[PDB]
Protein backbone atom coordinates (compact mmCIF):
# COMPACT_ATOMS: atom_id res chain seq x y z
CA UNK A 1 0.00 0.00 0.00
CA UNK A 2 2.52 2.34 0.88
CA UNK A 3 4.29 4.75 -2.73
CA UNK A 4 6.69 2.64 -4.70
CA UNK A 5 10.45 4.30 -4.33
CA UNK A 6 11.60 6.66 -6.83
CA UNK A 7 15.03 4.82 -8.41
CA UNK A 8 17.74 4.95 -6.02
CA UNK A 9 20.04 7.74 -6.11
CA UNK A 10 22.36 8.20 -2.79
CA UNK A 11 25.35 10.13 -3.06
CA UNK A 12 28.29 8.23 -4.58
CA UNK A 13 30.92 9.14 -2.08
CA UNK A 14 30.15 11.40 0.66
CA UNK A 15 32.60 12.19 3.59
CA UNK A 16 33.54 9.50 5.72
CA UNK A 17 34.73 11.63 8.71
CA UNK A 18 30.48 12.71 8.87
CA UNK A 19 29.91 9.13 9.06
CA UNK A 20 31.97 8.11 11.44
CA UNK A 21 30.78 10.95 13.56
CA UNK A 22 27.70 9.05 13.55
CA UNK A 23 28.69 5.47 13.45
CA UNK A 24 31.40 6.32 16.42
CA UNK A 25 28.69 6.90 19.06
CA UNK A 26 26.26 4.59 18.20
CA UNK A 27 28.93 1.61 17.96
CA UNK A 28 28.69 1.72 22.23
CA UNK A 29 27.90 -1.34 24.06
CA UNK A 30 27.29 -2.06 27.81
CA UNK A 31 30.21 -3.63 29.64
CA UNK A 32 27.94 -6.83 29.74
CA UNK A 33 27.22 -6.85 26.28
CA UNK A 34 30.41 -5.99 25.39
CA UNK A 35 31.88 -9.40 28.13
CA UNK A 36 29.46 -11.55 25.94
CA UNK A 37 30.72 -10.79 22.55
CA UNK A 38 34.61 -11.44 24.28
CA UNK A 39 33.54 -14.44 25.16
CA UNK A 40 31.24 -15.79 22.37
CA UNK A 41 33.86 -14.75 19.70
CA UNK A 42 36.76 -15.68 21.44
CA UNK A 43 35.33 -19.38 22.34
CA UNK A 44 34.61 -19.33 18.36
CA UNK A 45 38.63 -18.11 17.47
CA UNK A 46 39.34 -21.14 20.21
CA UNK A 47 37.67 -23.68 17.70
CA UNK A 48 39.23 -21.92 14.27
CA UNK A 49 42.48 -22.53 15.88
CA UNK A 50 42.05 -26.29 16.49
CA UNK A 51 41.12 -30.92 10.19
CA UNK A 52 42.34 -30.16 6.63
CA UNK A 53 41.88 -26.70 6.22
CA UNK A 54 41.46 -23.88 3.45
CA UNK A 55 42.99 -21.62 0.67
CA UNK A 56 44.74 -19.88 3.31
CA UNK A 57 46.36 -22.32 4.97
CA UNK A 58 47.93 -23.61 1.18
CA UNK B 1 42.18 -30.97 41.92
CA UNK B 2 38.90 -29.08 40.54
CA UNK B 3 39.50 -25.99 38.31
CA UNK B 4 37.38 -23.01 38.74
CA UNK B 5 35.98 -21.42 35.76
CA UNK B 6 37.00 -17.37 34.64
CA UNK B 7 40.93 -18.19 36.12
CA UNK B 8 43.03 -15.45 34.68
CA UNK B 9 45.81 -16.92 32.05
CA UNK B 10 48.99 -16.67 34.36
CA UNK B 11 52.28 -18.56 33.75
CA UNK B 12 53.73 -19.68 30.49
CA UNK B 13 50.94 -21.92 29.64
CA UNK B 14 48.01 -19.34 30.44
CA UNK B 15 49.87 -17.37 28.63
CA UNK B 16 50.22 -19.01 25.69
CA UNK B 17 46.60 -20.03 26.26
CA UNK B 18 45.41 -16.68 25.72
CA UNK B 19 47.72 -15.89 22.67
CA UNK B 20 46.67 -19.53 20.66
CA UNK B 21 43.71 -20.71 22.72
CA UNK B 22 43.02 -23.81 24.81
CA UNK B 23 42.35 -25.50 21.55
CA UNK B 24 45.87 -25.07 20.04
CA UNK B 25 47.75 -25.62 23.21
CA UNK B 26 46.57 -28.90 23.50
CA UNK B 27 47.29 -29.57 19.88
CA UNK B 28 50.67 -27.84 20.90
CA UNK B 29 50.92 -30.49 23.49
CA UNK B 30 50.56 -33.64 21.82
CA UNK B 31 53.00 -32.68 18.64
CA UNK B 32 55.32 -32.35 21.65
CA UNK B 33 54.42 -35.40 22.64
CA UNK B 34 55.18 -37.20 20.27
CA UNK B 35 59.05 -35.63 19.79
CA UNK B 36 59.40 -36.06 23.07
CA UNK B 37 58.62 -39.76 22.92
CA UNK B 38 60.26 -40.48 19.35
CA UNK B 39 63.57 -38.40 19.96
CA UNK B 40 64.90 -38.52 23.33
CA UNK B 41 65.46 -41.86 25.21
CA UNK B 42 64.34 -40.97 28.80
CA UNK B 43 63.82 -42.27 32.21
CA UNK B 44 63.83 -41.88 35.79
CA UNK B 45 67.05 -43.49 36.16
CA UNK B 46 69.48 -44.64 33.39
CA UNK B 47 68.41 -48.02 34.00
CA UNK B 48 65.09 -47.15 32.84
CA UNK B 49 66.37 -44.81 30.38
CA UNK B 50 68.32 -47.99 28.88
CA UNK B 51 65.75 -50.38 29.11
CA UNK B 52 63.27 -48.19 27.07
CA UNK B 53 66.21 -47.82 24.80
CA UNK B 54 66.58 -51.80 23.74
CA UNK B 55 66.38 -53.09 20.56
CA UNK B 56 69.69 -60.35 19.41
CA UNK B 57 69.70 -57.14 17.27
Amino acid sequence: MPNIPPPFTAPYAPDDAEIAARLLPASHLSPPQEARIHRTATRLIEAIRKRLGGVEDM
Amino acid sequence: RVIQPGETPDGTIGRLVKRLGAPAVRTATRQAMRLMGNHFVLGETIEQALERGKPGQ
